[PDB]
């Protein structure tokens, strides 16, 4: 869940 | 006698610029058009808030699930508080400054389904005005809102979280002192500002109730971007399950 959120947190 | 840079000086540097809504005003207003445009603007503001949060020293050291959880719980608090600040700074009037190209004055507030919501939002700018909050106080308070709500059973990095939160409580104190004002009343103002933080919980409760309602209403045809839709979908059950813990300064 909150996939876009996780994506933004986990990126360079 | 401080030999290190102030945290608030950093917060000033990482504060994101104001975004434009891209609202077309060559065509008559409608509640639907405004709400959709604001939702899309909100999505982008929240994305900018993620980058902002990651620039707060220590935040990235929290467990990734914790970083996610904090932003999910507080995105509305962050958005409403910044809205209040822009509104407070921009005018004297009773207006909401969502963006330089989307300002809602007393007139636009009479649009269908917009009065009660705007009133709840205007409360924030009203309070900031009443207390004459400074930019530095505002920046510290905004960080505390990010750290204002956690799961019922806490975070994975609870110890680091607590240390970070205490750090910005201290920094809020520093901002009060740095503020051009009454010295002997610093501790009273500390109470007043943390009282305002407590009341943001109710502000958010109201705005989220209406947001959730709109999001679930298939008759209103209002669009949400992926960012907000995912967060809202994930949060609705939690508020129902009571999986939430508001960190109150002045209540048990
Ligand atoms: C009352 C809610 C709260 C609103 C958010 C407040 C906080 C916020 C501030 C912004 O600057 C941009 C976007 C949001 C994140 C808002 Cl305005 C929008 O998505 C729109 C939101 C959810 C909301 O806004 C309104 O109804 C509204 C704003 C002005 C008149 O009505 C809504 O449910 C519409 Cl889908």
């Amino acid at each position: 869940a909150n996939a876009l959120l996780r994506y933004l947190l986990d990126k360079d | 006698p401080q030999l290190t840079p102030t945290l608030v000086s950093l917060l000033e540097v990482i504060e994101p610029e104001v975004l434009y809504a891209g609202y077309d005003s060559s065509v008559p207003d409608s509640t639907w058009r405004i709400m959709t445009t604001l939702n899309m603007l909100g999505g982008r503001q929240v994305i900018a808030a993620v980058k902002w949060a990651k620039a707060i020293p220590g935040f990235r050291n929290l467990h990734l699930d914790d970083q996610m959880t904090l932003l999910q719980y507080s995105w509305m608090a962050l958005m409403a508080f910044a809205l209040g600040w822009r509104s407070y700074r921009q005018s004297s009037a009773n207006l909401l400054y969502f963006a330089p190209d989307l300002i809602i004055n007393e007139q636009r507030m009479t649009l269908p389904c917009m009065y009660d919501q705007c009133k709840h939002m205007l409360y924030v700018s009203s309070e900031l005005h009443r207390l004459q909050v400074s930019y530095e106080e505002y920046l510290c308070m905004k960080v505390l809102l990010l750290l204002s709500t956690i799961p019922k059973d806490g975070l994975k990095s609870q110890e680091l979280f607590d240390e970070i939160r205490m750090t910005y409580i201290k920094e809020l104190g520093a901002a009060i002192v740095a503020r051009e004002g009454n010295s002997s009343q610093n501790w009273q103002r500390f109470y007043q500002l943390t009282k305002l933080l407590d009341s943001m919980h109710e502000v958010v409760e109201n705005l989220l109730n209406y947001c959730f309602q709109t999001f679930l209403d298939k008759t209103m045809s209002i669009e949400f971007p992926e960012m907000l839709a995912e967060i809202i979908t994930n949060q609705i059950p939690k508020y129902s399950n009571g999986n939430i813990k508001k960190l109150l300064f002045h209540q048990k």
